């Protein structure tokens, strides 16, 4: 049997996961506050999901966080670093000198056979 | 234009002269009916435009843009009344007189036949639309996009005010019909680097170019539903038309300083396209789809040929509807759910049947299907772009096919899938909110039978 | 009939006669029949009637004929009052131009489908007639850009001229 | 492993409920209480309106209209075989050259 | 539950199965010849699809 | 398809137990604990609920499954998923 | 995890039958195979030491991974099914008859007379099950998603509204 | 001419007369459906007289 | 067929090449060939507006089938014998094309012999 | 909501570790924020890289479709890991074997047909013959120049 | 309308392929306990199943026959 | 309905439908046999295939070798 080789988009099953194994009274005890604070949210969430006179939206902040988290706080939380700057020169300036130099290069050729008459244009009288 | 200029001057008295509870009748009824009227400035010639005084004149670039701006008039009244509802009286009056006088600007700056009355009236829509903005919005953030439209826009504009100004010292005249006769053609040297750059740069801001777009998101999501319909439809083709109008005057330096812009929009088309997919807000992914669009509006312009002129006219036009209906649409979800984010209420085709025809023919329009003169436009700018270097199609297909998976997915996320289940406040779709949306369609596909109106100087 | 035989030409039409070698009735032809009875007749007569009102008002409209005007080599640089009337005659005839190689290319596509497999050959002629045309066209007006007019057409024609001349120079 | 007595309970008290509710689903006689509001003939009416009356119109169309402008309607021109007999003019297409009538 | 006595089903396929069964004949000895079809070849080239369609 | 019954659907699944080789047919009613009456065990459970499944063509998840220990609560169980009331 | 070594067992046993009749098909043969499948089972049924039977179930994953099908059966309507989801389009939520025209109620006199009997139901009930709720649950929240049964006559089991009144499993 | 041209246009603008009524709302939605099948069978015929005039 | 096998697999200098053939003047070995002949006329092909690829030597059998088939309709069952008369001269086009491929053949056969027993 | 319940800058001290993962309604031990590389991320906790597909089907979410609970922490990619878009769940083959066969299968056809293409198959027969010089008239052939003749002759 | 199920005491393994499994587990010391509950496949008007040659050659019969009627009526329509 | 479900047995079936069934199945054969009489040549081909080894060097206007 070749073992499982997970990949990132290829994940790992529990059953062939020997941390699904092995239980300790301490991970049998993460497992129970982790249920917890399902448990808990379950409450508050079910208490206004049901709640006769509610008409609306129940707001969630997980939602409100992770909204806020991907759009305003990002800034922020920006640090000009070796990292940051190498990624915005490269993704930045990087695809729009390599396009210049694309259509740069051929409108030259083009225009270069166009002056001597060696571009066919017999038809050509739109543009 | 004083046909058009005077009555729409009237509105303002009629609006604050109207009983309490009419002013939304009052002022949407007449408004129309200067909608109607607008239709008299399709007396176009083949050869020679209307010009009716030395002040005003109308061609077949401003006329379908002056139609397009009386139209949206009445469309922003409906479509702002029911947020309004609770505004004190005489507040809300004020608002409409706001979009009256913003109207007022945007029918004589495209008619404006001197450059200088243009750039004047081409900055008064600042004032209207700040206010609208920052005092009718309703976030924290609207302050901060007020001055982020505000800046941005003047940094552009004061280098062109110097620009016309120099042009006008040197040439002797501003009048257009003039430059056009006398114009002659821009040697290069450094100085008229800049010269090109101040009378380029104001127009491109507006447009927006990509890497001067910030202002956009910002503005187009904190603005009010009036606001953003305007901002979308008509305020982004004052860029577009001050562009189409002063390259006249800059040949032919265009040839080369269009490359920095050119390829910043085509490659800024693609990544402002990739941006909506990823995006949670769905105002903020409408306004990304503008920007998108309008990349392709700066191409056609820059490369300065028939069919991108007749390509971009169509295009700007058709965004006008398009976008304006689609920030409509997603209004109507606000009003119910009170959040923008994209995600919170799903499922809505179950809940809201007729709403969500709407939503597929808003999206249809967007992602250009034949023959909407969304696509018309855009296939003329592609057939153009293509001449200018074949490549191009490479960089005009990836943008069309990431196009589709975008308008697509904002389509199956809020209209598909399950209901969100706690979310029990989805009222049945109002008569407004119906009309209001084919108010956007129907024009949109009637002038697929008639396209000729919609296609500018050059056809 | 409607239009100038002589502006959009029509080979002359040759339908064989029919030459029936089976028994079996033609289903074409009692077709043919029943709709000259149920579609022509009745729809004959409606337009019939209808031409019967617009002979009782008979009223004319006419083709605009546009006198000829300085052109743009006769106007002094600058002077707008000329430039103006020589630069509308100068878009008029480019419109004009346009709508000539549409005719053009108009008999070229009719001959194609007219002749079928053997268009190749008998569509010389029309195919000859739109190369010198788009020829002529593309001289005048190719390359002139968005803010086409007059004065850059003269600088086209100019250039084009010049090399003229040389290349002769040569010879 | 089975259920505890309270979570028995609770099925058994939401299972009363939900057949009830299920139960209420179930519409009356009377309902849906509405307001106030062969083959041949059936098939004559269809053809009249779906296929003669378009037909009319079209073919008024295209006589009247289409085919009074150039080059609308083009058609390929007949094929023309030896022996024919031309209906413009008359002329008769001369026969073919004689084969060698070789057969297999 | 099988089922298939509905004449909606029944004749939808019906006119369908006459179809396939006689439309490529009626088809073929109707359609012009538009080129020339190559009648000659050996044997096994003649009967491979039909050969390998049995295998 | 034709709609079940509470009796419809109880006769089903005593039809099938009978057909298993395990339970005594003449022990057995609604009412029978699988271990406790009929004298099952766990892997025999599985594949009772197993019979069920195919019998009525659904699954029934293994968190379901292992909760159901006697015919009448398979019975409830399968009236409340397909809505069956009488 | 939260499954006990007997929980994970059952669970491979299911799964490994299920994936072995995806490869038998036909009845008889699965029938062979399910039988020699269970001895394998009833084999390790007594072991007690746990560190063995715990390497027993590690190894049985293996080989479960290893000889899996890779398309195997999946009931219609079961997640992945060819008809899971298939009428989430037709559930529409009761809550959407509050909104219903007049005009629209009145076809149905009868049905929404009950309705409202219901919903009458649903608000004199309501602060009895939140009250339960409260006087039940420890310091702290609740530890578990378990719910409670009603305790007395006439208290309805707290929060039973959307399970109840959820759509029907074939609406339309 | 008169007869393939106009016929083979029948065919294409029978098809759009249902779209036509169920977007104009002057149909009797009882048997849609059908009224669909039906027309789809009435193009069939209609477009095999063109046919036949190709054919022969 | 085997002629792939023994220009790919064997020599190909004494094999045919498809696309060059033929390799040799017309008349090498043939004292007075005979020109081919061709019975219908240019004009009458045009006339029958034949596909370009259907007007080769056996031109005249195909206008003849087309003729029957248009007088015979709606039969499309009469015109076999028409039909058999085209497709067997086109078969007679086709063992000529054999023909001439065996030819270039078995000249690139003699021309290596001519050219060994020379060599030595 | 408030400002002490929105996402902040990353956490330095533990202190305001145990804030975040109280915020976001997690573990301490179970909090990870992304790596403070100034890239943007705050506290905003990581979670692991999984699609939605792999959450239990049967498990009764509040938002079945998107298997999620009402106030559990979003991953940061929770719209691209949606059940519409990219999946993780396990295969039945190895990644990397899976991309050897594809890619393999994949450059052995691309070979095989340059090969094919080298090696061409066709029949023994030689050159299609066409009358009037090669058509040449009927080709398009200029009819004002006497064409290079072409003869065929019987066999 | 009760839907009267047929009695469970008539499906038997015996005769079916099924009792050729319990043959082969019976060697190995093991039974199948659910192979009555398989049997109603293996009987009534699903026993016996046409091969793969004989589903191809449905309507075999009758068509060659009408062939062979047909033929005859044409010969003899050409000889006369 | 017209059909009723049954319980672990072969369901019910119309005289009709069988009989359609086979008629359209014998129709089947029927055109076959039919088309396989007359136009065997279509299966197993029209024209002979000349053996090009059998052709005279004559024919082929190979000259002899010596010339
Ligand atoms: C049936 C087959 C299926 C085809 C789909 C159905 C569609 C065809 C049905 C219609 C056929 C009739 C037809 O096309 O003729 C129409 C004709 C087009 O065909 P036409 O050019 O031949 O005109 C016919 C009349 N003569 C012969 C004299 C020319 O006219 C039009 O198309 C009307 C144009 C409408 C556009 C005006 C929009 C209203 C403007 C309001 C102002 C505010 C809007 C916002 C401003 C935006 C900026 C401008
Ligand atoms: C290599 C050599 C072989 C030939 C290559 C030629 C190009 C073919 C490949 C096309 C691009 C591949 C991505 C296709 C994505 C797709 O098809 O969508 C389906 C995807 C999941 O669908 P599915 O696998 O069926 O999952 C079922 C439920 N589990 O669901 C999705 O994720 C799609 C919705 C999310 C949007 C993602 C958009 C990705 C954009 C990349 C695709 C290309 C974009 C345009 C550029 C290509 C053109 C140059
Ligand atoms: C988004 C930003 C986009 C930026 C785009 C940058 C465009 C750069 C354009 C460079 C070309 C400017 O135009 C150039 O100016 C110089 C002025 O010194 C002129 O040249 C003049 O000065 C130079 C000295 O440097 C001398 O070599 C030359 O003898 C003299 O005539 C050139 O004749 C002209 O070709
Ligand atoms: C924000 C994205 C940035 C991406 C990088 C974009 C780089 C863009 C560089 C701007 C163009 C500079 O290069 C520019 O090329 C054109 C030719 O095409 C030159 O144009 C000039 O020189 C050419 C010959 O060189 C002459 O025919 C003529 O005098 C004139 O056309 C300009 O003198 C030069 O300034
Ligand atoms: C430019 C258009 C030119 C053509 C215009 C002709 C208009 C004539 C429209 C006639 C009615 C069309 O609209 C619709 O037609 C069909 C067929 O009659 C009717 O439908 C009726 O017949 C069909 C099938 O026979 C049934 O499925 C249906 O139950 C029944 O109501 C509708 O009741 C009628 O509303
Ligand atoms: C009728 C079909 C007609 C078309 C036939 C096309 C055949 C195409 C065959 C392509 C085969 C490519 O797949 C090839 O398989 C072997 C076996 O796993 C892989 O090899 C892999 O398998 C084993 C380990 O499991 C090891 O040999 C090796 O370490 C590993 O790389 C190759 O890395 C891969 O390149
Ligand atoms: C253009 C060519 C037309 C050719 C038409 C030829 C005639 C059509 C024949 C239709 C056959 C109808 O008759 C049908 O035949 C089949 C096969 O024998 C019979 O089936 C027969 O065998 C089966 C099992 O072997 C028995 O269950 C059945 O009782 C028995 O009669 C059907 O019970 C009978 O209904
Ligand atoms: C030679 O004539 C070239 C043909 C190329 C391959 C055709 C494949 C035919 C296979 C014949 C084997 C016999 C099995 C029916």
């Amino acid at each position: 049997f070749p073992k499982y080789e997970a990949s990132r988009l290829s994940s790992l099953p529990t059953t062939l996961d020997p941390a699904e194994y092995d239980i300790s009274s301490e991970t049998r005890k993460a497992q129970a506050e982790r249920l917890a604070i399902r448990s808990r949210l379950k409450r508050e969430y079910q208490l206004q999901y049901y709640d006769p006179s509610r008409r609306g939206v129940i707001e969630d902040p997980a939602l409100v966080r992770w909204t806020y988290a991907r759009s305003a706080n990002i800034y922020p939380n920006f640090r000009p670093n070796t990292k940051t700057s190498l990624l915005g020169a490269l993704f930045g300036i990087g695809p729009l000198v390599f396009w210049y130099y694309v259509f740069k290069t051929d409108r030259d050729r083009k225009e270069k056979l166009i002056q001597e008459g060696k571009l066919d244009r017999t038809f050509n009288i739109s543009y | 234009m004083l046909k058009y200029i005077i009555p729409t001057i009237m509105l303002m008295p009629l609006t604050w002269l109207s009983k309490n509870n009419m002013i939304w009748v009052n002022s949407t009824a007449h408004s129309l009916l200067i909608s109607f009227t607008s239709l008299l400035l399709m007396n176009q010639f083949g050869d020679n435009s209307l010009n009716f005084s030395l002040l005003f004149f109308s061609d077949s670039l401003s006329t379908p843009l002056l139609i397009l701006t009386m139209w949206l008039l009445p469309l922003m009244l409906m479509a702002s009344q029911h947020h309004l509802s609770k505004e004190n009286l005489t507040r809300k009056k004020l608002f409409i007189t706001m979009l009256i006088s913003l109207q007022l600007f945007l029918i004589m700056t495209f008619t404006a036949m001197e450059l200088i009355l243009f750039y004047i009236l081409f900055e008064a829509t600042l004032v209207p639309t700040l206010i609208i903005i920052t005092r009718w919005g309703n976030q924290t953030e609207r302050l901060n996009a007020g001055l982020y439209f505000l800046f941005y826009t003047l940094a552009g504009s004061l280098p062109l005010l110097v620009a016309l100004i120099y042009i006008q010292n040197t040439v002797g005249s501003l009048n257009f019909l003039m430059l056009q006769y006398w114009v002659q053609p821009v040697h290069n040297s450094w100085s008229n680097v800049f010269m090109w750059l101040a009378c380029m740069m104001a127009f491109m801001v507006k447009m927006p170019l990509y890497g001067l777009h910030l202002w956009l998101p910002k503005a187009h999501v904190e603005a009010p539903i009036a606001g953003s319909m305007v901002l979308a439809a008509v305020l982004l083709k004052l860029g577009g038309y001050g562009m189409l109008r002063i390259t006249l005057i800059l040949n032919p330096m265009t040839d080369f300083m269009a490359y920095p812009f050119i390829m910043l929009s085509l490659w800024g088309m693609i990544m402002t396209s990739s941006i909506c997919l990823r995006q949670t807000d769905l105002k903020s992914l409408i306004a990304y789809s503008s920007v998108s669009h309008m990349a392709l509006v700066i191409v056609a312009i820059l490369i300065q040929t028939p069919w991108s002129y007749m390509g971009a006219t169509a295009l700007m036009i058709a965004h006008g509807l398009t976008s304006s209906m689609l920030f409509c649409l997603a209004n109507s979800n606000y009003e119910r759910i009170h959040s923008r984010t994209m995600i919170l209420a799903r499922g809505l085709q179950t809940l809201l049947p007729l709403m969500a025809t709407w939503w597929l023919l808003a999206s249809l329009t967007n992602l250009a299907l034949p023959p909407t003169i969304n696509l018309i436009g855009e296939l003329f700018v592609v057939m153009s772009t293509f001449s200018w270097s074949n490549i191009t199609i490479i960089l005009m297909g990836v943008n069309m096919v990431i196009t589709a998976l975008y308008s697509l997915y904002m389509l199956i996320m809020t209209q598909r899938g399950k209901y969100t289940y706690h979310i029990n406040n989805i009222s049945p779709s109002f008569t407004r909110e119906n009309a209001l949306m084919s108010l956007h369609i129907l024009p949109l596909l009637l002038l697929t039978l008639n396209p000729k109106i919609i296609l500018g100087p050059l056809y | 009939d409607s239009w100038d035989k002589d502006v959009y030409p029509e080979p002359p039409r040759r339908t064989p006669a029919p030459s029936p070698q089976t028994s079996l009735p033609n289903p074409i032809t009692y077709l043919t029949k029943a709709f000259d009875l149920l579609v022509d007749r009745p729809v004959t007569l409606v337009r019939e009637f209808i031409e019967r009102q617009h002979a009782k008002n008979k009223y004319y409209y006419y083709h605009r004929e546009f006198r000829r005007v300085p052109d743009i080599t006769e106007c002094q640089e600058k002077d707008v009052l000329c430039m103006f009337e020589a630069e509308m005659q100068w878009r008029r005839d480019y419109k004009v131009d346009q709508e000539i190689v549409n005719i053009i290319q108009e008999r070229l596509k009719a001959c194609q489908q007219r002749e079928g497999e053997s268009h190749r050959q008998n569509c010389a002629k029309e195919l000859e007639q739109f190369t010198q045309v788009v020829k002529a066209y593309q001289d005048r007006y190719h390359d002139l850009g968005a803010h086409y007019s007059a004065r850059k057409c003269l600088a086209k024609q100019k250039q084009r001229m010049l090399a003229e001349r040389k290349a002769a120079k040569e010879a | 492993s089975g259920y505890t007595p309270e979570e028995k309970l609770r099925l058994q008290q939401l299972r009363e409920l939900r057949r009830r509710w299920l139960k209420d689903q179930e519409l009356s006689p009377r309902e849906p209480v509405l307001p106030p509001q062969y083959k041949t003939y059936r098939h004559s009416i269809f053809a009249f309106t779906h296929v003669l009356i378009p037909v009319w119109i079209i073919h008024y169309y295209l006589k009247y209209h289409v085919t009074t402008k150039p080059y609308t309607i083009v058609e390929k021109k007949p094929r023309i075989f030896p022996g024919d007999t031309i209906l413009e003019t008359g002329e008769v297409i001369p026969p073919m050259k004689e084969f060698p009538d070789q057969h297999h | 539950n099988i089922n298939e006595n509905n004449p909606l089903l029944i004749n939808s396929i019906k006119r369908l199965l006459i179809g396939s069964l006689f439309a490529g004949y009626i088809i073929s000895n109707n359609i012009p010849p538009t080129t020339i079809p190559q009648m000659t070849m050996p044997y096994y080239l003649k009967t491979t699809a039909l050969i390998v369609t049995i295998l | 398809a034709p709609p079940l019954t509470l009796e419809g659907i109880k006769d089903r699944v005593l039809y099938v137990l009978k057909l298993y080789d395990k339970i005594d047919p003449e022990k057995l009613s609604v009412n029978s604990h699988f271990m406790k009456d009929l004298g099952l065990d766990s892997l025999d459970q599985v594949e009772i609920i197993m019979a069920m499944e195919d019998e009525f063509g659904f699954e029934i998840p293994d968190i379901d499954a292992e909760k159901l220990m006697c015919p009448q609560e398979i019975v409830d169980y399968i009236a409340d998923k397909k809505d069956v009331y009488e | 995890a939260y499954l006990t070594h007997q929980q994970k067992v059952l669970r491979l046993y299911k799964r490994a039958l299920r994936h072995l009749e995806s490869w038998c098909i036909h009845r008889d043969k699965y029938r062979y195979f399910a039988c020699l499948l269970r001895a394998r089972f009833d084999e390790h049924k007594n072991e007690k030491d746990m560190v063995k039977a715990t390497q027993l179930l590690r190894e049985a994953e293996e080989e479960f991974w290893h000889g899996q099908h890779p398309q195997p059966y999946i009931f219609p309507e079961s997640p992945g099914g060819t008809s899971y989801e298939r009428y989430e389009c037709y559930k529409v939520p009761e809550w959407c008859l509050d909104d219903w025209h007049p005009s629209e109620k009145a076809m149905y006199p009868d049905y929404f007379a009950k309705r409202e009997q219901w919903k009458k139901l649903r608000r004199e009930s309501w602060e009895r099950e939140v009250k339960q709720l409260q006087e039940e649950t420890p310091v702290g929240g609740p530890r578990t998603e378990a719910l409670p049964p009603a305790r007395k006559q006439g208290d309805l089991p707290p929060l039973w509204w959307h399970i109840v009144t959820r759509p029907r499993e074939r609406p339309m | 001419m008169n007869m393939f041209s106009s016929l083979s246009l029948v065919t294409l603008l029978l098809l759009t007369m249902p779209i036509m009524m169920m977007s104009f709302n002057t149909y009797k939605p009882s048997n849609y459906p059908l009224y669909v099948k039906t027309a789809i069978s009435y193009a069939f015929i209609t477009s095999m007289i063109p046919t036949m005039m190709f054919i022969h | 067929g085997a002629h792939l096998a023994r220009r790919y697999l064997g020599d190909a200098s004494v094999e045919p090449d498809p696309l060059r053939m033929p390799t040799f003047p017309p008349d090498y070995g043939f004292p007075e060939r005979k020109e081919r002949e061709m019975v219908a006329t240019q004009q009458e092909m045009n006339d029958a507006q034949l596909v370009l690829q259907q007007r080769d030597y056996c031109a005249h059998y195909l206008i003849r089938f087309l003729k029957c088939k248009r007088d015979s309709f709606p039969n499309f069952l009469a015109c076999k014998h028409e039909r058999h008369d085209w497709d067997y001269c086109e078969h007679l086009d086709y063992v000529k094309r054999m023909k001439e491929f065996e030819r270039e053949r078995r000249l690139l056969q003699r021309k290596k012999r001519r050219e060994q027993r020379e060599a030595d | 909501i408030t400002k002490d319940m929105l996402p902040g800058p990353y956490p330095k001290t533990p202190e305001e570790r145990a804030a975040a993962a109280k915020k976001y309604n997690m573990r301490v031990e179970d909090y990870e924020p992304y790596p403070d590389d100034g890239t943007g991320y705050g506290d905003y906790p990581k979670l692991p890289d999984r699609s939605q597909q792999e959450r239990d089907p049967w498990y009764d979410w509040d938002h079945p479709d998107l298997r999620l609970n009402w106030g559990e922490p979003m991953h940061w990619d929770l719209d691209m890991y949606i059940r519409n878009r990219v999946d993780t769940s396990p295969t039945p083959v190895n990644w990397n074997l899976m991309c050897k066969h594809l890619f393999g299968f994949v450059a052995f056809m691309l070979f095989m047909f340059w090969v094919g293409e080298t090696y061409p198959a066709y029949q023994p027969v030689g050159p299609k013959q066409y009358p009037y010089n090669n058509l040449y008239l009927e080709r398009g052939g200029d009819p004002n120049k006497e064409p290079e003749p072409v003869v065929h002759y019987e066999i | 309308s009760k839907m009267e199920l047929p009695d469970y005491k008539q499906w038997k393994i015996e005769g079916t392929p099924l009792e050729t499994v319990q043959e082969k587990l019976a060697a190995r010391g093991l039974r199948d306990p659910w192979g009555r509950n398989e049997a109603w496949r293996y009987m009534g008007g699903f026993a016996n199943n046409v091969s793969f040659v004989g589903a191809l050659l449905k309507g075999f019969k009758w068509g060659f026959a009408a062939f062979v009627v047909a033929i005859g009526a044409e010969y003899y329509l050409e000889s006369q | 309905a017209h059909i009723e479900p049954r319980y672990r047995q072969f369901p019910q079936l119309t005289r009709s439908q069988v009989i359609q069934a086979e008629f359209f199945s014998a129709t089947m054969w029927f055109w076959i046999l039919w088309r396989f009489w007359h136009d065997s040549d279509a299966v197993l081909g029209h024209f002979p295939y000349p053996d090009p080894s059998q052709w005279t060097d004559e024919e082929l206007g190979i000259p002899p070798d010596d010339e």
